[PDB]
């Protein structure tokens, strides 16, 4: 029966879900727990590059409120 | 540097591939069966001659119509410009002077295969 | 022109495909000179501000050039907001 | 890092190398298809971004024309390689001893002059501004629309042209 | 007898509703989304694949087959 | 509603065999889970639905 | 941690291809009134690996009138191309984020032709010269229209970048205002990962196996494994760039979720399609392409440059 | 025996399971015998459900099934394509045109059994075979290499 | 730069030696020159970037534009050489000696 076509397109389904799952985990993982930041234009790459000179660790993500000035 | 990371890997994998491939299975070479497959008779010339083609005008009018495209794919920046009217009539021309191009290959027989 | 109106339904029925493509590519060129939001893309572009507004010196007679961002004077973008 | 430009181009210069000893057409379209490949990754490498895309694209489809031309009018029973021939294989080994020799002369005499093997590196980018947004090489192509119509005119003149040129050439 | 399988050349004049039914025919694949019809309705159709070894073709008393010699 | 009936001819197949290690044998061996009607048994231990 | 995060688009990509050669047998057995494989595995789900493991366990064609140099590249070459494609996809967050990244798809596709190009000549056999001429036709076909169909509908999305369809799409399908150009543009993508009915550089009751005829075992391996490969992404290309998943920005889940399931449905219609016509003549493809979709491509590239101006609905720069 | 050895038995009953479970036939057919052929690949018996392709590239087959008649014209063509089939390959002959010549085993012009020409691994009698049969047959290959000890074999020497 | 525009500038000569050192294949002879046309793209582009000059990226993309033009001129005539003598060798060019 036409049901049974479903075990493969179920393995299929979640071999499909997992690129797109794994890459949004391991980017909040590897950034600070926040969305990778995304540097279209010169504008922002230098504020990047300012974050990062700015953190104390050299890593743009750690982010320095009001508590630092 | 991720790009180049990438890519290589997907090089690294599908060479991987072919060294096992070709290292694994059992061989058993000898010229029968290495010779070129027709159909269970042997060729009777070389794959190496000429292959007449019949589509050649088709293809060296997507030769121009190759660099036409070129000329639209900055239409994505061109339409952030203020001088929009100038833009606008500037599209307009290449794609009908475009258009007519194939309008007149077409009326000339010039999609049409050789015989 | 009944003589083309049978031509014109014959070349619908036949090559509706080229009817298609010569009927979209007419109302292309007419649909900017007939719409009255044609002047608002050229307005919108140029509203969009990618470099920095150099401020001028001021020379006691610029009636016309705000002092502040926020004040009355100068290009208002009421237009846009409510578009 | 600092050898990465150098490198592309290095292998650039090859591929022309490659080319100029014109084996079988095959492999001649093969060797424009890894020096475009090589080209984009160069005006990538300076900054450039449609450029680069825009020239590997182009030559991707002109030697996929030129390999339908090369199996039905310039083929011969056994199409020459670059090892085919000892004399060719011989000129092209000798023609990159040539470019490190070249190369490396160029830089004993004036160390800072055509070639700076010093200075690799310190001398690709030179000016970049850093907080500007409209920057990328797409927009100066763009000008073709506004600014600089005359180009385009005058780029679709020859290829509607070349349609009625290629029509007359190809009857009988 | 005999019968035309394919003479149906009485051709006629063209309205508007029957040129737009041809266009929208042609522009949309009509014919074509049958076909993909058909196909979908005997994807929801019990297969008559039978499960060979343990399920058998039928067969008759005449069947002829491998040789014996019998006795009284 | 209907399916509420298929899912339930479902459950007397996967149950009907007896135990899960009865649904493994025939479902590995025959590729097949209907129940039927035991027709006979014969001397060698073929069964016949 | 972007080792890891390769390796798990990688792997489930592969996974995905190999249950897709399941799926495809089994859609077109019950379609045909069989069941498909059904044996191998639990409903057949072992049937891939079977097939993988015979191939790569299986004598490897070295053909003697074959230049061996592009006999081996050519597969090589599809696989790596077929696996480049997904780098920048975002699923909603892209392994690669590119500012051209449709460029690069573009680019990278139009690489692919020539394993198939190359292999057919380097076999050096009239069946699989056959094979590489009709890829020559294919792309000269098919290339002609896809970039400005692709060009028509970014003029609503503003750039080249693939991670701004979704927001160009956040509130309706770009099916929607585009589906003209999304017809046209799927009937280019099984022309473009050689499916039927235009699988003609194979077109196996033709020239028997077409351009790979003369590849045995593991390297015919890849060649397929690159073609699964490619239906995945062209479909899943189509689903973001016309069927805008749902996207929040504190549920990312969801668009990978959403994702997969119009690209499963996709990639079911390509096989559906290949169970119900004939297959085209090759020369019929190229009349197809140049003198029905190349002049309505032509008008709505004109239509697409005026609707904008005429609406003020110009997109955003960035 | 050994650990080794438990190790090389079960590595062949692996690699014998994957040749066992994706046998491709050579799209190759003689005569009568192919119809029944054609019978086996269609829905009541769905070939395919068990893992067997036909592939029209000998290079892409495993199997090649003699099914019809040999004659004499025909015989170099098709050790031909027995040749250009990368190993490991099997044969099987279908009925009795290939099994020994059959209704024209006294002809001029036929060759008295395929295995003249071609090493047979299985030989399936009727004239024709019903699909069935052929599907029997076509199990009995599976067996057949399911008792293969190529590993074994090669450990030992 | 510096020695980036010299390996570009000895491509190019290359590409024209090639050009100017005819083998037997005309087609050959065509490879030739989109290579210098190739490597004169990358020296015009590459100095429109590093000169950060916007108004000049323009002009690496007719330089294409007449390149594809000369291009399938080129293969037009290739087809009438293949015509008449069932080859494209350039030794067969040779009537209007006299
Ligand atoms: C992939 C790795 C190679 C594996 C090839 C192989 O299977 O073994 C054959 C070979 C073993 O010997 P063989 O099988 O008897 O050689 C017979 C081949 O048919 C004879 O080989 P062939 O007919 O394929 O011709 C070989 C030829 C063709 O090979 C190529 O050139 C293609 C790859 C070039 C990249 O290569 C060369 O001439 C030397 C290439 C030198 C590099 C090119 C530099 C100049 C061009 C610059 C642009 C770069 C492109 O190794
Ligand atoms: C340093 C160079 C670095 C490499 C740069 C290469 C540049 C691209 C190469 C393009 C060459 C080309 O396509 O020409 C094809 C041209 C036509 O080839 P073909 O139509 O196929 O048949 C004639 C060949 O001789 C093939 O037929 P064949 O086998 O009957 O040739 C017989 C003879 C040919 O004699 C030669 O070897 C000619 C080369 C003489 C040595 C030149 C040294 C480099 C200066 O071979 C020999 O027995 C002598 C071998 C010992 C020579 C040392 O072939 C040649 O004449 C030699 C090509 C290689 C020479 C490249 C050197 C370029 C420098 C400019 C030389 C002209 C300067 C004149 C004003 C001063
Ligand atoms: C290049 C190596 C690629 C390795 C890919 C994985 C395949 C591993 C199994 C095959 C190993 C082949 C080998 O190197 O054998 C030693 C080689 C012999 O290679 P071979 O000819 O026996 O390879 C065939 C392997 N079997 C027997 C399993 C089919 O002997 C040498 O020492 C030469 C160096
Ligand atoms: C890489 C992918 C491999 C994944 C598949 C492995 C399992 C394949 C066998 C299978 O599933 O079918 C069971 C098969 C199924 O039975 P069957 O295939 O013989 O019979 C099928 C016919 N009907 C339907 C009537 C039953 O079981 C067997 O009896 C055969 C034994 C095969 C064992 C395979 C190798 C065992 C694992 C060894 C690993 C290496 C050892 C290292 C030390
Ligand atoms: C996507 C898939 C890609 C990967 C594909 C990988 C598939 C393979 C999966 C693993 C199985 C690999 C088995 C080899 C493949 C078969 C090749 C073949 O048939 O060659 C036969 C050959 C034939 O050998 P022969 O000597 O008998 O043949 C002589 C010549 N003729 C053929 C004329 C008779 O046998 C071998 O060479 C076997 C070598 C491999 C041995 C197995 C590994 C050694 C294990 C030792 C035990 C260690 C125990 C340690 C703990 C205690
Ligand atoms: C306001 C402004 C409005 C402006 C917009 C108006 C747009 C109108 C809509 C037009 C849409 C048409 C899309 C283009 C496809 C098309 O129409 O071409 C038809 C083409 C040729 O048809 P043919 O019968 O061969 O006749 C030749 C002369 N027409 O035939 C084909 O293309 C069919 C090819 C299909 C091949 C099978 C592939 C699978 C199909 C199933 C897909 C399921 C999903
Ligand atoms: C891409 C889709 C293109 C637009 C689809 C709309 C086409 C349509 O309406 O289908 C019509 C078809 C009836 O066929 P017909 O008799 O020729 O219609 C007469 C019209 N004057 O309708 C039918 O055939 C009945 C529906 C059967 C097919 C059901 C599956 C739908 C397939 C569409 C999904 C494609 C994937
Ligand atoms: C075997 C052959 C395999 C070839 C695979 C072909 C792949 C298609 C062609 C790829 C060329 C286009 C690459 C590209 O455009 O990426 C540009 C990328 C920067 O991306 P961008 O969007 O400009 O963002 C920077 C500002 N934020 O730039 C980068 O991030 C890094 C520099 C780009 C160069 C990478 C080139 C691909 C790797 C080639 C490996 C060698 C292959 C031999
Ligand atoms: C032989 C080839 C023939 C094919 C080429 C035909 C090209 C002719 C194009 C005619 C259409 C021009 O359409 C023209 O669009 C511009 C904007 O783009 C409109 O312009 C309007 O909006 C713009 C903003 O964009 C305002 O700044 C302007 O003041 C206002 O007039 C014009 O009102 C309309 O007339
Ligand atoms: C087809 C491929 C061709 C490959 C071509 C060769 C590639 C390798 C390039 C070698 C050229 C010089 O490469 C490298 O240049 C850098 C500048 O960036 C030099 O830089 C380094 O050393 C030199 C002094 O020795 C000083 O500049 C300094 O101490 C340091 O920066 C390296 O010492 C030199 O080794
Ligand atoms: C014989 C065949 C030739 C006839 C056919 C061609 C007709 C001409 C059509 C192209 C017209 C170009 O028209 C020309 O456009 C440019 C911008 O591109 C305008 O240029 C203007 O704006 C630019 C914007 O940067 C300023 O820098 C410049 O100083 C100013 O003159 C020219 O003032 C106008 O003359
Ligand atoms: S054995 Fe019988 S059925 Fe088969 S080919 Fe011969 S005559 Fe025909």
């Amino acid at each position: 029966m036409w049901f049974e076509i479903l075990p493969g397109l179920a393995i299929m389904g979640v071999c499909l879900v997992i690129p797109g799952v794994s890459t949004a985990y391991i980017h909040k993982f590897t950034n600070g727990g926040k969305e990778k930041r995304v540097a279209r234009v010169q504008y922002q790459w230098y504020l990047m590059e300012r974050d990062r000179r700015i953190s104390g660790v050299n890593r743009y993500y750690v982010s320095k409120g009001l508590e630092n000035i | 540097m991720n790009l180049y990371t990438v890519i290589f890997i997907n090089i690294l994998l599908s060479l991987t591939l072919i060294l096992v491939a070709f290292w694994l299975p059992q061989m058993n070479l000898y010229s029968e069966k290495a010779n070129p497959y027709e159909c269970g008779f042997d060729p009777t010339s070389s794959a190496r001659l000429p292959f007449s083609m019949k589509f050649f005008l088709v293809a060296i009018t997507f030769l121009l119509f190759d660099l036409e495209i070129a000329l639209l794919l900055p239409l994505p920046w061109a339409i952030q410009t203020i001088k929009t009217s100038t833009m606008m009539i500037m599209a307009f021309i290449l794609v009908t002077i475009l258009s007519l191009g194939l309008a007149y290959e077409w009326t000339q027989k010039g999609l049409e295969w050789t015989e | 022109a009944g003589r083309i109106s049978a031509f014109l339904k014959n070349a619908w029925a036949k090559e509706p495909v080229l009817v298609v493509s010569f009927s979209v590519w007419g109302l292309a060129i007419i649909m900017p000179m007939i719409s009255p939001y044609t002047k608002y893309a050229s307005m919108i572009n140029k509203a969009t501000p990618y470099n920095y507004p150099v401020p001028v010196r001021d020379d006691g007679n610029m009636p016309d050039v705000p002092s502040h961002p926020q004040d009355p004077l100068g290009p208002s973008l009421d237009w846009l907001k409510n578009l | 890092m600092n050898n990465y430009i150098f490198v592309l181009s290095s292998l650039f210069l090859v591929g022309c190398l490659g080319l100029a000893l014109k084996p079988s057409p095959i492999y001649g379209g093969l060797g424009l298809i890894v020096s475009g490949f090589v080209g984009c990754l160069m005006v990538l490498g300076f900054g450039g971004s449609f450029l680069g895309l825009m020239v590997f694209l182009i030559y991707l489809g002109g030697m996929l024309v030129v390999f339908g031309y090369t199996t039905a009018m310039a083929t011969e029973e056994y199409p020459e390689t670059w090892g085919s021939n000892w004399l060719i294989l011989g000129f092209l080994v000798l023609g990159v001893i040539m470019e490190v020799f070249l190369i490396c002369v160029l830089n004993y005499y004036d160390e800072v002059g055509v070639i700076n093997l010093d200075g690799l590196g310190d001398w690709l980018m030179y000016e970049v501004d850093d907080v500007g947004v409209m920057l990328e090489g797409g927009i100066g192509v763009a000008a073709m629309y506004s600014c600089a119509t005359w180009m385009m005119v005058v780029a679709g003149w020859s290829l509607f042209a070349g349609i009625f040129i290629i029509i007359e050439i190809t009857r009988d | 007898t005999y019968k035309y399988v394919n003479k149906k050349e009485q051709e006629s004049e063209v309205d508007m509703k029957s040129a737009t039914d041809n266009a929208a025919r042609i522009l949309m694949w009509t014919e074509l989304i049958r076909g993909l019809g058909m196909t979908l309705s005997y994807l929801f159709r019990e297969p008559a694949t039978i499960n060979y070894p343990f399920e058998k073709g039928p067969l008759s008393p005449r069947f002829r087959g491998e040789h014996a010699l019998r006795r009284y | 509603m209907e399916l509420v009936e298929v899912l339930k001819r479902g459950v007397q197949q996967v149950t009907g065999h007896g135990g899960l290690r009865g649904l493994l044998r025939v479902f590995f061996r025959a590729n097949d889970i209907r129940i039927g009607t035991l027709v006979g048994e014969d001397k060698y231990g073929n069964k016949y639905y | 941690m972007f080792f890891i995060n390769i390796l798990t688009l990688l792997v489930p990509i592969l996974i995905a291809m190999a249950f897709l050669t399941l799926v495809e047998r089994k859609i077109l057995g019950y379609m045909q009134l069989r069941k498909g494989p059904n044996i191998v595995g639990p409903y057949g789900i072992l049937q891939p690996f079977a097939d993988a493991m015979k191939l790569f366990m299986k004598e490897p064609m070295r053909p003697l009138t074959t230049s061996m140099s592009l006999f081996i590249i050519a597969p090589t070459l599809s696989l790596t191309l077929a696996l480049s494609l997904w780098v920048p996809l975002p699923m909603p967050h892209p392994l690669i984020n590119l500012n051209l990244g449709i460029l690069f798809i573009l680019a990278t596709s139009s690489l692919s032709v020539y394993s198939i190009l190359w292999s057919g000549w380097a076999s050096n056999s009239k069946y699989s010269l056959f094979g590489a001429l009709r890829a020559v036709a294919q792309t000269i076909s098919y290339e002609v229209t896809m970039a400005i169909i692709l060009l028509s509908v970014l003029l609503m999305n503003g750039s080249y970048s693939l991670q701004t369809l979704i927001t160009t799409q956040e509130h309706m399908w770009l099916l929607l205002p585009a589906w003209p150009m999304a017809m046209m543009w799927f009937i280019s993508t099984l022309a473009e990962t050689n499916r039927a009915p235009f699988d003609l550089t194979e077109g196996e009751s033709e020239l028997v196996s077409g351009f790979n005829v003369e590849y045995a075992a593991g390297p015919f391996a890849l060649f397929f494994m690159a073609e699964y490969t490619n239906i995945i992404l062209m479909n899943a290309l189509t689903t973001i760039i016309f069927l805008g998943p749902l996207y929040y920005i504190n549920l990312p889940e969801l668009y990978s979720t959403n994702f997969m399931m119009e690209a499963l449905l996709l990639s079911s219609t390509f096989l559906w399609i290949r169970a119900s016509y004939p297959r085209f003549r090759y020369d019929q493809l190229m009349h197809l392409l140049w003198k029905n979709f190349l002049p309505l491509t032509l008008a709505l590239c004109m239509w697409h440059i005026s609707l904008p101006i005429f609406t003020a609905g110009v997109p955003p720069y960035m | 025996r050994s650990r080794a050895e438990y190790v090389v038995t079960k590595l062949d009953d692996l690699i014998n399971w994957a040749r066992r479970s994706s046998l491709w036939p050579m799209t190759f057919g003689l005569a009568c015998c192919a119809v029944e052929m054609m019978h086996m690949a269609a829905p009541r018996y769905d070939m395919d459900r068990f893992g067997v392709v036909f592939r029209a590239s000998p290079r892409q087959a495993d199997v090649m099934i003699v099914a019809g008649t040999l004659t004499n014209k025909m015989a170099p063509a098709l050790r031909k394509v027995y040749d250009q089939m990368p190993e490991p390959r099997y044969v099987v002959s279908m009925g009795s045109c290939a099994n020994g010549g059959g209704y024209y085993h006294y002809s001029y012009s036929v060759v008295r059994g395929c295995d003249r020409i071609v090493p047979v691994d299985i030989y399936v009698p009727g004239c024709p075979p019903t699909a069935e049969a052929l599907l029997y047959g076509i199990l009995q290959l599976q067996r057949k290499i399911k008792r293969e000890q190529k590993l074994k074999i090669w450990y030992r020497r | 730069m510096p020695s980036t525009f010299f390996n570009l500038t000895m491509a190019f000569s290359l590409s024209l030696l090639g050009t100017l050192m005819f083998r037997s294949h005309l087609m050959s002879t065509l490879l030739c020159l989109e290579g210098m046309v190739l490597s004169l793209f990358i020296m015009t582009s590459v100095t429109s970037l590093n000169s950060n000059s916007m108004s000049s990226m323009p002009i690496p993309i007719t330089i294409l534009v007449f390149a594809a033009c000369e291009a399938a001129v080129g293969l037009a005539l290739l087809v009438k050489v293949s015509n008449t003598y069932g080859t494209d060798y350039v030794q067969n060019l040779n009537l209007l000696q006299c």
